[PDB]
């Protein structure tokens, strides 16, 4: 398990313009803007994801919302393998107590190995319990 | 036992045809497979995974006013290309390629004898293509 800190951000505000049919200067120029925040990371570490269309609020605070769960899953990554060989958006709970892990993750990857001699062995990549 | 006949319950072995007398006669029969042993637990896993290749391993003795034309002999079959058919004294008729010949050969030492150290391998046949 690795949980790191260098792939963490607190505010993602994201910004644009807006290319709806008519709307033009201030009303799509200006407004468009969106601050989403991560209330788990900590101290300011702030960010600028910038957008490529029709920025609207939902359509901002979604593509922020969508990478503040790619950086959120990055900065919790449990790599486990297990022995013998269905998990590819599975959630397992997973019981590590030295590592502090007592929670609910869901499996990013999933690799069947085998090799007749010593094998049979899969290696799944899971997600955070944030 | 105290009338067992040794010649008439061991088979005389032959490779590829050429039939020469052994020595010892060995295998190296087993069955493969995983072990697994989880952390920080009292429990253990197997998992076997198929079939260990066999393997025989002969010693061929020559000890005869003409060792060395029969050694030459048995040199000239043991390197034809391609696997062939073994008659293990003790196992009967297999398929086997030689894989090493070692040809121990003194003359100020013993003089007379010539021995040759064998390793074959079970070489099952294949169908060409991706079977």
């Amino acid at each position: 398990a690795e949980q790191s800190e260098d792939q963490a951000n607190s505010q993602i505000t994201v910004k644009g313009h807006r290319t709806q049919k008519g709307v033009w200067g201030n009303d799509a120029i200006v407004q468009p803007v969106q601050t989403v925040a991560d209330s788990w990371v900590g101290a300011n570490i702030p960010l600028t994801i910038q957008h490529y269309g029709d920025a609207t609020n939902e359509g901002l605070q979604r593509r922020a919302k969508f990478e503040a769960d790619r950086r959120a899953a990055e900065s919790k990554s449990v790599s486990v393998t297990v022995f013998h060989v269905w998990d590819i958006g599975t959630v397992h709970y997973v019981e590590i107590p030295p590592e502090g892990i007592f929670d609910v993750l869901e499996c990013v990857s999933l690799t069947y190995t085998v090799d007749a001699k010593s094998t049979l062995e899969t290696k799944l990549e899971l997600a955070p319990p944030p | 036992g105290p009338c067992y006949n040794p010649d008439a319950e061991y088979l005389p072995a032959s490779f590829k045809g050429f039939s020469f007398d052994a020595d010892s006669s060995d295998s190296d029969h087993g069955r493969n497979g995983a072990e697994a042993e989880f952390v920080f637990g009292e429990r253990t896993g197997y998992a076997d995974l198929g079939i260990k290749i066999k393997s025989y391993q002969l010693r061929a003795r020559f000890q005869t006013n003409d060792h060395i034309a029969q050694t030459n002999a048995f040199i000239a079959v043991l390197e034809s290309p391609g696997p062939g058919l073994l008659v293990h004294p003790t196992r009967g008729t297999v398929f086997a390629a030689c894989r090493s010949a070692r040809v121990t050969d003194s003359k100020v030492d013993a003089a007379g004898v010539t021995y040759v150290e064998l390793d074959f391998v079970e070489a099952n046949s294949v169908l060409s293509g991706f079977g």
